[PDB]
RNA sequence: UGAGCCUGUUUGAUGUUCUAACGUUGACCCGUAAUCCGGGUUGCGGACAGUGUCUGGUGGGUAGUUUGACUGGGGCGGUCU
RNA sequence: AAUUCCUUGUCGGGUAAGUUCCGACCUGCACGAAUGGCGUAAUGAUGGCCAGGCUGUCUCCACCCGAGACUCAGUGAAAUU
RNA sequence: GCUCGCCGGAAGACCAAGGGUUCCUGUCCAACGUUAAUCGGGGCAGGGUGAGUCGACCCCUAAGGCGAGGCCGAAAGGCGUAGUCGAUGGGAAACAGGUUAAUAUUCCUGUACUUGGUGUUACUGCGAAGGGGGGACGGAGAAGGCUAUGUUGGCCGGGCGACGGUUGUCCCGGUUUAAGCGUGUAGGCUGGUUUUCCAGGCAAAUCCGGAAAAUCAAGGCUGAGGCGUGAUGACGAGGCACUACGGUGCUGAAGCAACAAAUGCCCUGCUUCCAGGAAAAGCCUCUAAGCAUCAGGUAACAUCAAAUCGUACCCCAAACCGACACAGGUGGUCAGGUAGAGAAUACCAAGGCGCUUGAGAGAACUCGGGUGAAGGAACUAGGCAAAAUGGUGCCGUAACUUCGGGAGAAGGCACGCUGAUAUGUAGGUGAGGUCCCUCGCGGAUGGAGCUGAAAUCAGUCGAAGAUACCAGCUGGCUGCAACUGUUUAUUAAAAACACAGCACUGUGCAAACACGAAAGUGGACGUAUACGGUGUGACGCCUGCCCGGUGCCGGAAGGUUAAUU
RNA sequence: AGGACCGAACCGACUAAUGUUGAAAAAUUAGCGGAUGACUUGUGGCUGGGGGUGAAAGGCCAAUCAAACCGGGAGAUAGCU
């Protein structure tokens, strides 16, 4: 049966990525909330 | 003319078609084709603005001329041609001076015919002329709003507008739905009226005609929940409400113009 | 043509004319290598249209809520001083 | 009658025998004309009824061919208390 | 190592997406592998990916995103011009043989090709952010020419058979060769050349467009295949001497014709139909500012450069998505033999596998199958399930009908093998020879060789000749919806939704309407034969009375009535 | 010519049996419907929660929908066990 994950780089990059965060007001918020817990991986780029 | 298709699949009982022996069978003038693509009835923030609408079949766009401004050079027809974004056919002219253009087709114009434009025209089908060199009691078609804008009434296949008086600086003229007008009588008009009479013979036959040319189907409001529309439900059919449209206003009979800005060019509401 | 006031004085009502506020999703020129925008000239409207404050009408399109107790189970019937 | 409670209403056909099916009658508890009325060739993994051929569905069950169930060696759960 | 069984339009071969050392070699069996393990996609150590021509990067755009100035909004922000990004699309160039334990169009051998810079010679009007050409485009159908590929002959090398025969009309194996360069064929499209004039292509133009004369009738573009060279090369069964059993060095026969033939190529072609079938750059041409000794442009030589990143392995699966070494899901390319209409089905070739617990015995009962005396729906809510029909050719076929249908209605008859007509028939393909020719991949005649249906008559075997796999059950009377389609992913596929047709009503363009505090956008680059909302649902005959109640449309004489004064 | 006919690849889901601590949190076996069209499929893009999309079933929006998931008001209130 087909499920419900399908990966694709491009796609991954384009939604969740560093630029894209960085790109509107409340992105950079989440990166500052995910830089105050002190995560060791900030986003999705690999 | 007129044909009907014999009753050869289930789908073919009841088709009725509009064949023509003297448009082009090739390909249209190149130098005068632009680029044309669909919506879906979405609008710049992405939402259905205008429902019933997608799908059909590629089309490419035609610049078509209804200013008619080229005045004392005389043309010569070519050709006629078949053009799938309007409903009335157009016709291909050369013009003396080594230019062509394309134009509406009128009634009764055929290859190798003249036309002309100007104030100083003869009165003839196809030939354009302002409005206070016309005489009353004519027959016109693609007729202006404007001095210089360009035609905005009787465009479509089998239309016409008569001029019926004349005082001042103005023309009082009667429209299709029975509606008399006021318009400046330098405005233009070309004799005669539009071609294809015939384009209301044609019985589709089949859903697979609706949906070649982009119409998706209708859901009436009686057959959904109250969720969905003022119609909606019931334990079986049950109506018991005044019509109204899927946002809350009466149809069947309500009146919905309000421009203040214009009513002084009207001098009869249609009939 | 309705009120004062003696044809003179100022405010009202209906109407015809006008241009200078205001509108132009009419035509031409420039910024410019541009169907946005701004400026210039010129036609068409014109104190109308449109906007702000206040005010009468309509408004299940939308929202917050109510719709009592006794009872040989509850409902219907009956009762509540 | 996709509509009729009394109801398996009364008459005719099909069966040895038919509350279902087909044709009529009118007493329509409580049909009816674009929330349409009456018909209709062809199409339907649509509802009801009748025939020919076919048979282990049945009177009524018998035998055979394979995979488990049983014994020997290796590994090794579960709900519940 | 020998025998046995299974797949073979796949359970074989190569990729894209995704994964990231799972690849080869040595060593180890604690944990992992549903059992043991000397084994592994398991632990430890070393090795392995070689590009001017393959991809990526690069030049150009589509849907769409961002957006200097700008317009709009309490703040945050929204929409857009000039521009800038964005492939699933357009744009230069390589073939065959050999080699490692693991790479190959990259390494070696042999023969090729494309784009830029510099320099020397010879001639010369060069120049764009502009004009024109081309790139450049749909569905269905048909038949002519070819190739990939297969079969049979001929040629070469080998055999004379474990049990009757096998020196022959006998058995086995091979018979392969590319890109590039030259010739321009089957066929497709288009009249050629020269001179004069002009309100058009935002300015100009020798370019495009329009008009008028004279002359010649054959000039130009496109194009599979075949043929020559590449090739006195490479490859090739076998043989000659050593073996750590993986090989080394040399030698090396024949290497032709006929027939059949594609869903692949000519073909972006031809015919026809209506629903009328992308953009920009690379490329070819014309000129403006400007330079005219120069710069630049065209041709022949010598020379330099072509950087950087990917390249192992799996890829219908034990390596990707499903918590697992899970009976599920996943896009593209390749297409042998016999029988067959066939990519269905049966047995095989190249190739790959026997699915990670076994050994016995032959109770009841459960699961998947074969056969059954007499009867033939008596079973059951109901013929649920099982049983049965099933091919080609020809006879022959009702009520009703919108004249197309119903119809494969229903019901019948023939079917294997051998011989003759005819030592291989009708048809298809087609060499030698003889003539003509504007001399060539030519034209006419001729029939050697190869291939090859269907029919009639006469004999013969079995119970049965569409013998296996494969392969419609048929008829009669009634309710509903006219028809093909759509629907509750995971208990409802239908009489429910949609549909072509009919009617009422709104809308004069800055249109009604809808998304938006607004700017703006769709409707539509449309204009009443157009667009939005509502009800009915092919077609035939039809659609009767009521305006008291609630809505909607028109009227303005009277009565009541807000802010303001 | 055809929203024509029989039928594989491809797209679906009408009947029966097995399975129900399953090989599988929706499958397997034998039959079944469409198959040139309102057809099917690869890559990318747009629509955001009182909102979207819907040939209309209260269908779908990441195994969750008569108002998604996550973090906050928050130790909401609970005449109840």
């Amino acid at each position: 049966m087909k499920r419900t994950f399908q990966p694709s780089v491009l796609k991954r990059n384009r939604s969740h990525g560093f630029r894209a965060r960085m790109a509107t007001k409340n992105g950079r918020q989440v990166l500052a909330r995910r830089r105050a817990k002190g995560r060791a991986r900030l986003t999705v780029s690999k | 003319a007129v044909v009907k298709c014999k009753p050869t699949s289930p789908g073919r009982r009841h088709v009725v078609k509009v064949v023509n022996p003297e448009l082009h069978k090739g390909k249209p003038f190149a130098p005068l084709l632009e680029k044309n693509s669909k919506s879906g009835g979405r609008n710049n923030n992405g939402r259905i603005t205008t429902r019933h609408i997608g799908g059909g079949h590629k089309q490419a766009y035609r610049i078509v001329d209804f200013k008619r401004n080229k005045d004392g050079i005389p043309a010569v027809v070519e050709r006629l041609e078949y053009d799938p974004n309007r409903s009335a056919n157009i016709a291909l002219v050369l013009y003396k001076d080594g230019e062509r253009r394309y134009i509406l087709a009128p009634k009764g114009l055929k290859a190798g015919d003249q036309i002309q434009s100007g104030v100083d025209a003869a009165i003839k089908p196809g030939n354009t002329l302002p409005m206070r060199n016309i005489p009353v009691g004519s027959t016109v078609h693609n007729v202006e709003m404007k001095p210089g804008k360009g035609g905005q009434l009787a465009r479509s296949a089998g239309t016409y507008v008569q001029i019926v008086a004349r005082d001042g600086a103005y023309v009082t003229l009667r429209l299709r739905s029975g509606e008399m007008r006021k318009v400046e009588a330098d405005c233009r008009a070309t004799l005669g009226e539009v071609g294809n009479a015939e384009h209301m013979l044609r019985v589709l036959g089949k859903a697979g005609a609706a949906r070649w040319r982009g119409v998706r189907p209708t859901v009436r409001g009686t057959a959904m929940n109250p969720v969905d529309h003022p119609h909606g439900g019931g334990e079986g059919r049950n109506f018991g409400k005044h019509p109204v449209t899927p946002w809350g206003v009466q149809t069947k009979g309500k009146k919905t113009r309000s421009n203040k800005r214009t009513d002084k060019f009207i001098v009869r509401r249609r009939s």
